[PDB]
């Protein structure tokens, strides 16, 4: 959930 | 993500159907003149770019739920010619035409704020990664990488925190030698065909600004590991 | 810009008074718990952070008109512990709290699109930079660095393309030194009149391709005026 | 690094  | 569930419902109610995608498949590519808005509800993907010499550089990674846009919302021009490939064995995503997204968001301010805040998360992430890099060299970047990895897939264990992910997503010269240095210093250790955390403190220290970014942008997930 | 001037008049129509700032003044500091949405109109500013040791880490630079925000618009929570330090002798900005903004954009969606597209520009800009870096090292980093500055401050003169910006701010390291050394030698740039000149723009385009493409896509007019 |  979000950027990696 | 509670916001993402409401966004899913709001997209489906307006006749936007979920789409499935397999590994190595592109949701949108470089030369596509149609600008989109991908709501990656589930799955992992990477934003890459092919250079004129055929070399493919990986630029960003995204994990559901998240929003990735291929053009500007009003003028519908391209923001950048990029490709969005799938790195997870399977992924689910909603593909919206840029004009359709303009309409839908003009019909509802809450989801407008949602996509706007995803963009803000991107900006603050870039700033944090840049801070960690400019400070702790190229070590800060990989430290922030491992840090967010542990935070998103960390599972508590007596030996230490662990990321539950297939070896493929884990793997995906000098950087490898730095990994060797860290493994020898035993910041994390590999056992039972999996990567196992040992001391999350090293990463937080050498990737500080990204730790701040994740604390204030994903406080719920950040808390359980702290 | 035109859209920026329209947004300026809108903010002034809703009681937002423009405030002046002298160099080094902090428009907002990392400790201020209030989440703002600074619409820099005139001047130049820098977004900075400060690590434990107290060192100042210059994170980014912005030149009005542009938008900067200290909190997420959905949750109104802060986006980071940042400081917006002005660097022009006298700048003019419009400071607004987060909720006042949100309602302004809720009633007028055109300016909502304006700021939305601003943030899209910023993200794709970071992406193009990182791409040029990944594909051509610090050479491409430096090439894109001075490419954007010659695009925004390019004046086609008989001596090439003069860089129309204050030399003092221009001044504002062995690898970069060697790189700019070969740039000066190869003629792509020249230090005539102590003002940075550029005569081979194609060389900058080659090794900073993604930034050039970003400038074309986000700023097509200013990009075309020098091609 | 970069004047946006």
């Amino acid at each position: 959930r979000g950027l990696l | 993500n509670a916001q993402a569930e409401e966004f899913k419902k709001y997209l489906e109610t307006n006749g936007i159907k979920p789409k499935q995608f397999h590994k190595k498949e592109l949701i949108f590519n470089q030369w596509d003149p149609q600008e989109y808005c991908i709501f990656l509800y589930d799955g992992i993907t990477k934003l890459t770019s092919i250079s004129e010499n055929g070399t493919i550089m990986n630029l960003q990674y995204y994990k559901g739920a998240f929003v990735i846009m291929s053009g500007f919302i009003d003028t519908e021009t391209s923001v950048g010619y990029y490709n969005l490939e799938v790195i997870s064995e399977q992924a689910t995503a909603y593909v919206i035409k840029i004009n359709e997204l303009k309409e839908l968001l003009s019909k509802n301010l809450t989801h407008f704020f949602y996509v706007f805040q995803t963009l803000q998360k991107q900006v603050s992430y870039s700033l944090a990664k840049f801070n960690d890099f400019s400070i702790n060299g190229k070590l800060g970047s990989i430290c922030g990488q491992l840090l967010i990895l542990t935070y998103v897939y960390g599972k508590e264990t007596p030996d230490g925190i662990k990321i539950t992910l297939d070896n493929l997503t884990m793997q995906e010269s000098a950087v490898s030698r730095i990994i060797s240095k860290l493994k020898q210093e035993k910041v994390i250790v590999y056992k039972n065909s999996c990567f196992y955390v040992q001391n999350l403190d090293y990463l937080k220290r050498y990737a500080p600004k990204l730790d701040e970014w994740f604390y204030l942008a994903c406080p719920a997930t950040w808390g359980k590991l702290n």
